[PDB]
RNA sequence: CCCGGAUAGCUCAGUCGGUAGAGCAGGGGAUUGAAAAUCCCCGUGUCCUUGGUUCGAUUCCGAGUCCGGGCACCA
RNA sequence: GCCGAGGUGGUGGAAUUGGUAGACACGCUACCUUGAGGUGGUAGUGCCCAAUAGGGCUUACGGGUUCAAGUCCCGUCCUCGGUACCA
RNA sequence: UGGUGGCGAUAGCGAAGAGGUCACACCCGUUCCCAUACCGAACACGGAAGUUAAGCUCUUCAGCGCCGAUGGUAGUCGGGGGUUUCCCCCUGUGAGAGUAGGACGCCGCCAA
RNA sequence: CUGGGGCGGUCGCCUCCUAAAAGGUAACGGAGGCGCCCAAAGGUUCCCUCAGAAUGGUUGGAAAUCAUUCGCAGAGUGUAAAGGCACAAGGGAGCUUGACUGCGAGACCUACAAGUCGAGCAGGGACGAAAGUCGGGCUUAGUGAUCCGGUGGUUCCGCAUGG
RNA sequence: AGUCUUGGAGGUAGAGCACUGAUUGGACUAGGGGCCCCUACCGGGUUACCGAAUUCAGUCAAACUCCGAAUGCCAAUGACU
């Protein structure tokens, strides 16, 4: 709630005028996070699978699903059907809390967190975000953290280009 | 980058499946309802012909309401189109969901031509 | 041997000679070529002792520009064999070679060599042949 | 919203230990951090140890 | 003598079901009778023919039978009354 | 696997259905509803 | 149609209602100027599964696989 | 010529069932034992990189099919067992 | 202008613009019906702040795609003939390819 | 069966090519299947794209999973093949068993026996609000005569009549 | 039955290379080693040492078709013999 009153009021009128759009229809907004969890741990360990099935579900309450590989990888040892990770998928109010605890909270718990990779965008607009360990807020608790798979993270913007999603980040916070 | 498709088209691809096993004949009419995000349309069409038989909407001088896409406003046109099925009294018709879910509003018409007396 | 390296069929019909050539009817890669003017088979032996005469003759080529391919193979049986008993082995190569079928060419070389290049692979197929420049 | 499969969503009171207190919507009703991001010196421009830290030797002379 | 060659192994083959058209165009055409027969749908059915379970064609009403065709590249068979 | 199950009526006693199963996916006995026509009626099946 | 083999890792036994038994192997022990072969020790077993009689019952009936020996149907 | 079988670590030989081994024995390899031997006793031991982890490579060769192939399917090449008859 | 049909993309993409008071749309929210393997993304429910950017239509243009001649040729039904793995001549038929060109919409129905 | 028989190879079915722009046509002529399988891989209801590539990225690598464009198609079609199919026949979910009994004017095929196709009618159903569909599976294969005895139901006869 | 008439069904001969395979040549190149330089298989330079894709022209088919004739066949429709 707190960012999407600093969206709207203070960091959609900013980059507006810094590049000139023609309407607020014009204005990029960023619409989804998607966060994937893409263990592989099912070909040894199929209990393994089910740490983060509970776990990821703490992180957000919107519960991950079922992500099973569409192609039988022998080179993995791996049968087509066989639930590899988990899919958390999360759009609207909670998801900019979500950077909320992002910026403010999570990444300074990244031990040797530094000016964050620059050139990581696809061209388009999007970003994904490097991270390999899943200790990074308070909820963890690692006494009950057996399995120490990090997570990977997609930035989904509305961004028409890329080097003004380039310029959203740094309004929204994001460091580098 | 994120790139949705219209709703309206996304609505011809489920109205275009409707349109390949039922189609508005001779005395079979296709009833159609679009659903524009401010009003509710109808309209009672002969697909042999072409021809448009009987049509009315909330978007129509008499017999307004003030919410104009309530359900209760799909209650009201669900059966003038009928008395316009009446005026012109065939009474007898297939109906088309046409493109939407038999869920809501369209259920709403749909019933209230069942009442009005139009023949399922 | 120029081999096709893998084929869908081992082996085909025979086909029937009749037509002029669908393509391959003008010199264009090369200004000095060669076209057929009859309509026989041609072996990958009747290319290798054709791209050999080729080049012993002019001591450094500029390219030859081989435009026809055996694509279709061809069968026999093994020796005293009586008749039937299925499509024999198959045992070497055939280009196809419509008559007017521009075979080789010859890349920016004079005609007095030109004129003499031909002729020498001319006596290595067994069609008779001609002398055409580039238009 | 699917009852029976989604946790509780409480609005959470961040707090860390400089006293920069936050404010989200979470599972955990409370939680305290030593260090924030406002806490982490490299978000307030140059961090202040490892900026003038990170010099190479000056080919020390000096004894 | 003789050396002795076997191997077929290709000796075979399945006898065909017998497809093509069966009545012609402009034919008069009583109900249920076929009209023609395909594996695969290549011509579609139109008016008052429907498509039967193995996808064969069998005129639904009496009359004369035309082929159209469905625009681009596709085909039809119109089943007309008298 | 592949056995050929008589799938005979509940109430009347007359088999009227021949069927076939598969031995891993249905090891147990099986039940439908069909057309007995003594009983003259959709009636509840069972596998001998 | 009858009769033969379902336990310890394995090979095998074995009660008329109250429980785990050999041999080989595994693990170690001592022995021996070394070595097997012997000589001890613990090991490990829902006694095939499901219901029943009964106080519970490999025990023991109510319900069935798969390997061998045959009488004998097979258009 | 035709069929029938089979092509392997240094070597001989099983794995011939569908999921990955290249058993097991004999080499070979360092050590232990003997004054040095042979012998005997542990340890590894398919090739090649990583002193480690791991990866590549492969079961005559060549190609398919497979998520897979020492094996499934087919062509070549080698070597065995059987046949090459009647006038 | 909207809704809805038929006509071989000549209805296509592709780029260049314009338009929106209503209209249509995005757009604003889940208290409710219903929902997403997870979610108001869509589907439902309701609302109307500002929004012509997107789609939606309205225009231009031949860059791809598409349509498509005429002329001749290949092949060829029959007619004969000749050196007979093929080939020539006559009556008749006649493509593809290649172009000239056409075309970046027509015809209905109802609402405003 | 047999380009003399011998041995070797094959024997019916399904698909393609030969086949000569309808159907059919042979060779010990070219290529591969089958003696099944499925309780959902059918029935309807409603839902919605695919294959790779290109990027962005822990472990992750050529190739797991996530987005992200460009993609009428290269895939997926229980399985060989041809013919189709991106309005689903491809892909999910729910509910259910039409994998219904009695039929069927009419045809295709055919020497015969067989084999195919189906509107529609009835009784009872399933699904859906309804219209409507459903007489197994994407079509074409997945198997066989009668005689024979076994098996369950039978207003059928039963050797003087009753059984 | 034959001819003329309009109406089709059908994918060879031909032709095409848009799918399928095969295949020529140039430009271009991811990437790959190699002369190997600096040198933790790590920092990058380099060639005609190859090269996937890439597009430009180029051929080719019994089991390749976006195409597609003559005829031949089932027709209706009248006419004539």
């Amino acid at each position: 709630n707190r960012l999407k009153e600093k969206y709207n009021k203070e960091i959609a009128p900013a980059l507006m005028t810094k590049f000139n759009y023609d309407s607020v229809m014009q204005v990029p907004k960023i619409e989804k996070i998607v966060i994937n969890m893409g263990v592989g741990d099912a070909v040894q360990n199929a209990k393994a699978i089910d740490s983060a099935v509970e776990e990821l579900t703490f992180i957000a309450g919107q519960k991950p699903v079922v992500t099973r590989a569409k192609k039988s990888i022998a080179g993995f040892r791996l049968r087509e059907g066989m639930p590899i990770g988990a899919k958390v998928t999360l759009r609207g109010e909670r998801m900019y809390d979500f950077l909320d605890k992002l910026i403010s909270v999570s990444l300074p718990r990244v031990r040797d967190f530094r000016g964050v990779s620059k050139k990581s965008f696809d061209g388009r607009g999007n970003y994904t975000l490097g991270i390999k360990e899943q200790l990074i807020f308070p909820e963890i608790d690692y006494d009950k953290v057996t399995k120490v798979r990090g997570m990977d993270i997609v930035i989904v913007t509305t961004a028409n280009t890329d080097e003004e999603a380039r310029e959203l980040l740094t309004q929204v916070g994001m460091p580098f | 980058m994120i790139t949705k498709t219209s709703k309206n088209a996304a609505r011809l691809k489920r109205h275009a499946r409707v349109r390949a096993k039922l189609s508005g004949t001779a005395e079979r009419p296709r009833l159609n309802v679009f659903r524009s995000n401010k009003h509710i349309y109808a309209q009672i069409i002969d697909d042999v012909n072409g021809v448009t038989l009987a049509s009315a909407s909330t978007l129509d001088k008499d017999l307004n309401v003030e919410s104009t896409g309530d359900t209760s406003a799909a209650t009201k046109v669900g059966e003038l189109v009928a008395k316009r099925a009446a005026e012109k009294g065939i009474s007898d018709v297939v109906f088309d969901r046409g493109g939407y879910l038999y869920h809501g509003r369209v259920k709403a018409l749909a019933d209230a031509a069942r009442e009005a007396g139009l023949k399922f | 041997m120029l081999l096709p390296k893998r084929v869908k069929y081992r082996r085909e019909h025979r086909g029937k000679m009749r037509g002029r050539a669908k393509g391959g009817t003008e010199v264009h890669f090369g200004e000095f070529g060669i076209q057929a003017l009859e309509a026989s088979w041609i072996t990958n032996r009747q290319i290798e002792a054709a791209r050999i005469a080729m080049t012993r003759y002019m001591k450094r080529g500029g390219k030859v520009w081989i435009k026809i391919f055996p694509s279709k193979p061809y069968t026999a049986k093994p020796l005293e064999v009586r008749m039937g008993s299925g499509k024999g082995a198959p045992e070497g190569w055939v280009a196809v070679v419509k008559p007017g079928k521009v075979l080789f060419e010859i890349s920016g070389v004079s005609e007095e060599v030109a004129r003499e290049a031909l002729r020498l692979a001319s006596h290595k197929l067994p069609i008779k042949t001609k002398f055409v420049k580039r238009e | 919203m699917k009852a029976g499969i989604h946790p509780n969503f409480k609005k959470a009171t961040v707090k860390c230990a400089c006293g920069n207190e936050f404010e989200t919507g979470s599972v955990k009703e409370e939680v305290r951090v030593e260090i924030c991001s406002e806490c982490h010196p490299f978000y307030t421009g140059r961090q202040k140890f490892a900026s003038a830290d990170g010099r190479v030797d000056r080919f020390n002379k000096k004894y | 003598s003789k050396k002795g060659v076997g191997s077929t192994k290709n000796g075979r083959d399945s006898e065909a079901k017998r497809l093509g058209a069966k009545r012609a165009d402009g034919q008069f055409v009583t109900g249920g009778s076929i009209l023609y027969r395909q594996r695969g749908t290549k011509i579609y059915p139109g008016e008052n023919v429907g498509r039967g379970g193995d996808d064969t064609l069998f005129a639904k009403i009496d009359g004369t039978v035309k082929f159209e065709r469905f625009g681009r590249d596709r085909k039809k068979v119109s089943v007309y009354p008298v | 696997m592949r056995v050929n199950i008589t799938l005979a009526c509940t109430e009347c006693g007359e088999r009227n259905y021949i069927s076939k199963k598969n031995k891993r996916n249905n090891p147990d006995r099986v039940e439908f509803k069909k057309y007995c026509p003594r009983d003259k009626k959709s009636t509840l099946h069972r596998e001998t």
